[PDB]
């Protein structure tokens, strides 16, 4: 199968910037008929993909000339000049020459921002949930940048990986930050056998982890 | 120009047969060079080409799926079909039908895509969410929406009047059920003196919960 | 195997 490797996978830019996405195939995508069926597609949030470029460098009707594609053999590039909000989304390269037809993994074009440390908030299980015999502890890590982050849960100082559930928002439309929810789920009986519950966030804005904790008996 | 519109079952169980239909307009599939491909987006991510049918009934398949896929067409009903036998959870995806002409047509590429149809492989039964309050300058509150099926649920705060400072996270699969959460930040002086309520609707089970967030 | 383009 023709492997399509896109670089980078995430591409943060400022409005007005130029953006460049590289696509490298595991083999020459030229077809025996002499044509090179390399295409570029854009999938905006909440939409289906749409065609941008076909046969390497041909712009599809309606696509602004600030988009351009080039390359040959196994190395291809999509360049987007004067990035604007409507350009943000996921870009895929695609080869239509060899069966199976294959796509790149997708490169997310996103916005650049000044770094911001996460605002971290931890919540004990509600008494309503405890009534049902389950116990989730929730940690929200909100409005941070860049998007990369790691969360660790400790119960009475012990690291815990099972029962953890993480979810991440897409970049925030108003302030370009990211947020994360991390939920630790136990049985009530298990929950009540321990006292200290802690979520620890590591993010490039500090060498020191951000730690939020509570004790069950409070 | 062209329009494509997929339809499917929405949900089905593993080992069953998935039948997708695509209704098209604005061109004739029987015209020389015309053809349609089916594409899917497994989970929320990536794109995978499945099969293609040409104007002359010639058909091409993703070789690793050939044994499970059948593509066909009925131009008299302006429809294209895809059948996938013996589905398993890995077949959960959004499915797209897309026009992809070849020569004589000058634009040989996937030029028109349908809006797509969501398919979920699961044996779960319809289940309303349990909604739990999340209580502790600005203060952050939240709601945990746990154990529902299927997607989607919607979440608002104070019936939508509270829209700033909200983060509602994408659902995740937890034990064959979905779980999501939402947080909101309000001025500390206003809570709990002024009520904050998360409004969770789950249309598939026709249920709504309006969970007031209370202290402790 | 090549995709058919004619």
């Amino acid at each position: 199968d023709v492997l399509m490797t896109q670089t980078p996978l995430s591409l943060p830019v400022s409005l007005g910037d130029q953006a460049s996405i590289s696509c490298r195939s595991s083999q020459n995508i030229i077809h025996s008929n002499g044509n090179t069926y390399l295409e570029w597609y854009l999938q905006k949030p909440g939409q289906s993909p749409k065609l941008l470029i076909y046969k390497v460098s041909n712009r599809f009707s309606g696509v602004p000339d600030r988009f351009s594609g080039s390359g040959s053999g196994t190395d291809f590039t999509l360049k987007i000049k004067k990035v604007e909000a409507e350009d943000l989304g996921i870009y895929y390269c695609f080869q239509g020459s060899h069966v199976p037809l294959t796509f790149g993994a997708g490169t997310k074009l996103e916005l650049e921002r000044a770094d911001a440390a996460p605002t971290v908030s931890i919540f004990p299980p509600s008494s309503e949930q405890l009534t049902s015999g389950g116990a989730s502890v929730v940690c929200f890590l909100n409005n941070f940048y860049p998007k990369d982050i790691n969360v660790k849960w400790k119960i009475d100082g012990s690291e815990r990986q099972n029962g953890v559930l993480n979810s991440w928002t897409d970049q925030d439309s108003k302030d370009s930050t990211y947020s994360m929810s991390s939920t630790l789920t136990l049985t009530k009986d298990e929950y009540e056998r321990h006292n200290s519950y802690t979520c620890e966030a590591t993010h490039k804005t500090s060498t020191s982890p951000i730690v939020k904790s509570f004790n069950r008996n409070e | 120009q062209a329009t494509l519109k997929e339809s499917g079952p929405g949900i089905l169980q593993s080992s069953q047969t998935l039948s997708l239909t695509c209704s098209f307009s604005g061109f004739s599939l029987s015209t020389s060079g015309m053809g349609v491909s089916w594409i899917r987006q497994p989970s929320g991510k990536g794109l995978e080409w499945l099969a293609h049918i040409y104007w002359d009934d010639d058909k091409r398949y993703n070789p690793s799926l050939k044994s499970r896929l059948t593509i066909s067409k009925d131009t008299s009903r302006k429809q294209v079909f895809l059948k996938i036998t013996s589905v398993d959870p890995a077949d959960t995806a959004t499915y797209y039908c897309v026009r992809r002409p070849i020569t004589p047509v000058l634009v040989d590429a996937m030029d028109y895509w349908g809006q797509g149809t969501s398919v979920t492989v699961s044996s779960a039964k319809t289940t309303p969410p349990s909604v739990y309050p999340l209580a502790p300058s600005m203060v952050t509150l939240g709601c945990l929406v746990k154990g529902y099926f299927p997607e989607p649920v919607t979440v608002t705060w104070n019936s939508g009047s509270l829209s700033s400072g909200v983060h509602t996270f994408p659902a995740v699969l937890q034990s064959d059920l979905y779980t999501l959460s939402s947080s909101v930040t309000v001025p500390s002086s206003t809570w709990p003196s002024e009520t904050v309520t998360c409004n969770v609707a789950h249309p598939a089970s026709s249920t709504k919960v309006d969970k007031k967030i209370v202290p402790r | 195997a090549e995709f058919r383009h004619d």
